[PDB]
């Protein structure tokens, strides 16, 4: 019987330091990629933006 | 809250069955 | 695409179906037990359109769809529906043909026995099954919690079975069947939503209301200080976004209607509640059997997964019952699911290899023969 | 103009509306619950013309006027509507002002309470009402009827909302609500009505179809038969006189609309019909109840008034009733005015002027009061 | 949160205490 408690405690702690190292690194990959993912995304779309409102002051002087 | 939901019922369960342990400790004369 | 012959393991309920293979500790799946069929007639040409729908399929096409539960609390009666439910449980989900596996169905203590003699013919007849073995769902539950003595409050959309079993024996006499249930818990949140102004009446406003309910509802430890800030109070509500974007705010309907579990007068039924079906369920059983069975009060099945829940009837129990005396209710995170898992142990034991009608006293005797067989 | 202290009686519906004064056996002011607002731009000037017309003046000025229903389903949509509704009732049809004439309302049972406090406060605010009640259609049946027990199906314009009720108790845990009513009737009738070459849409129109309906259909005992030779044969065909001395001829479709009744599919409804719901009002009550139920099956308000209804509703539940019970229903010529006439026995009780809610106790707990002391 | 802090902490001294107290006293009894 108390075997079964010190196994949960095996496993709890484990999984503890599995889970802070995941709850941890899990995010800082996907938020770390995403943001510099996204800060790149977000970078070209306002150059895109920057050259498509170029673009369409050119049009009206056409 | 995963890790509560579980250490949630491992510290009432526990604190449950050591308080039954320690009502019947002294209950038991 | 098993690579043994491992039972297969399934609880075909009034609300969901829960399926996977013996020696698993979960179901692989778990769908609704519903077979849906249109209601409109179409007028595109090479649609494609299926005369009924099954499981999530049915669900996904509910637009124009009107929805059946073969199940009606506890007992199959649309078998040629069910069939659909097992043919899609066992084939498109986990991916096995109970042709090559032998399996296992549950049901109640007190369900009547026409719900194990058809579920054993189809499986026998349609399915061409080697073997069957329908279980006791009491039997299951205490498997899974851990017991071979408590009472088994399996609470979920069908009925309330209340029965205690001491050291693996039934005790009979004390079983309290109760017909309050999930399914009632549904029909009467449409209701009461229906006084708050959003009415619901159809099948999609049916699985509208159980979606709000499976999110939204408790039933707390004090019913009437819970009811009176409630009642009183935005700091209390719960808002559900509906399918078509509709947003509805629900208050002390949040628990009002789980709270039928220990006020059933709630729907019009006569009865005192959950809690005192287990106390007297434990108050008809002898002294000695008395004190185990009010220390294992054992939860399984759906509603027992609300807040509160368990701390509510392990106080009004705790109220009835002596003193001295120590009152626990059971309520493992494995709820609403349990039985399965249950069927998963039973079917997997050593000594359940025997219990097994197999596929030639089956022909010989007939689908009464579950009758004798297993228990 | 009247003699005493009476409390006015007032069924105001998402039809009509049949108000009078208590002690009477029949309603004075009787009005469509219309406020009709003009639509064109005039031309001449000092021609009077009001903002909004109510009730006969709304019916009688349509030419030019878009016609709303401040009532729907059952409820009050536009309360600022029914105030011009009802003070052209009380004060210039019944002639009497609601200070010194408590008033009875009415409501269906699963009415939302939004609805019957509402109604409260526009009296006490309003009309400055000495007291008040909200009454359910239900008690009031029974009571014009000469019962206690029976189904009532209030089948008017709004909701059907089939319910039972048994020595005076109400069975509220076998109210069935439908959403299928008159106003459906109506519009089914238009639509089927375009088919034959007469498309119906405008408020002129719309008055027209109900007119018609009211006239010309029905249900008989047998709807196949029925429309067999409906549709194959002149035989069966009604001219209705249309306004401007045109006339519509009918086949068919004179009893197509009501049977949506029986078949709520028509209107893309999902329900097995008035009678399924009439069934289950009487089955999910206790089986030492349904006897009562079953042979007082009581007729109540609009659409009671299709030949054949009240015996093919008979016919219908029998159909689906048990064999040697007496299914019985309840259908005086006072069908329909069955509402009011409870009203008015039941405002004028004795026993039941503790009921009234007063112009103290109102202000103390405001609207909502409604709902905890009327029943 | 502190909820889940402060029971956490209170629940795990809840067992604690009652497993000493079921030692202690079992000893005396």
């Amino acid at each position: 019987f108390d075997d079964i408690h010190r196994k949960r405690m095996e496993k709890d702690l484990n999984e503890l330091q599995a889970l802070i190292e995941a709850h941890f690194e899990n995010r800082k990959k996907e938020e770390e990629e995403l943001v510099s993912l996204k800060d790149r995304i977000e970078r070209r779309r306002a150059e895109r933006a920057e050259q498509q409102r170029i673009r369409n002051e050119r049009e009206k002087e056409r | 809250m995963d890790a509560i939901k579980k250490k949630m019922q491992m510290l009432k369960l526990d604190k449950e069955n050591a308080l039954d342990r320690a009502e019947q400790a002294e209950a038991d004369k | 695409d098993e690579d043994e012959t491992t039972a297969l393991v399934c609880d075909n309920g009034s609300g969901l179906v829960k399926a996977g293979f013996a020696g698993d500790d979960a179901p692989r799946a778990v769908f609704p037990s519903i077979v849906g069929r249109p209601r409109h007639q179409g007028v595109m040409v090479g649609m494609g359109q299926k005369d009924s729908y099954v499981g999530d399929e049915a669900q996904s096409k509910r637009g124009i769809l009107t929805l059946k539960y073969p199940i009606e609390h506890g007992i199959i009666t649309n078998w040629d529906d069910m069939e659909k439910i097992w043919h899609h449980t066992f084939y498109n989900e986990l991916r096995v043909a109970p042709e090559e596996h032998p399996t296992l169905l549950t049901e109640a203590p007190l369900n009547p026995k026409a719900n194990r003699e058809k579920m054993t013919q189809i499986m026998f007849e349609t399915f061409n099954v080697p073997a069957m073995y329908v279980a006791i769902q009491a039997v299951l539950s205490l498997y899974a919690s851990g017991r071979t003595t408590g009472i088994v409050l399996d609470s979920g959309d069908g009925v309330t079975h209340n029965v205690p079993i001491y050291e693996g024996y039934a005790l009979p006499h004390a079983i309290m069947r109760l017909d309050l249930a999930g399914r009632d818990l549904t029909d009467y949140l449409m209701k009461i939503l229906t006084e708050r102004g959003y009415s619901f009446v159809t099948t999609a406003e049916r699985e509208i209301v159980r979606d709000i309910k499976e999110k939204l509802c408790y039933v707390a430890l004090d019913f009437e200080n819970e009811m009176a800030t409630a009642a009183s109070s935005s700091s209390l509500e719960k808002s559900y976004e509906l399918p078509d974007g509709q947003v509805i705010t629900i208050g002390n309907e949040r628990f009002r209607c789980p709270e039928t579990l220990f006020q059933p007068s709630f729907i019009g039924m006569e009865s005192a509640g959950i809690h005192e079906t287990t106390y007297n369920s434990i108050m008809k059983c002898d002294i000695d059997i008395r004190k185990d069975l009010y220390a294992n009060n054992v939860m399984s099945g759906g509603t027992t997964m609300y807040p509160g829940i368990a701390d509510r009837m392990q106080k009004e129990i705790t109220a009835l019952a002596p003193s001295t005396m120590k009152i626990k209710i059971i309520a493992p995170p494995e709820r609403k699911y349990s039985v399965w898992i249950g069927g998963s142990i039973l079917a997997s034991l050593s000594t359940f290899q025997q219990m097994w009608i197999t596929k030639q006293e089956y022909d010989e005797a007939g689908p009464s023969i579950v009758h004798r067989k297993c228990f």
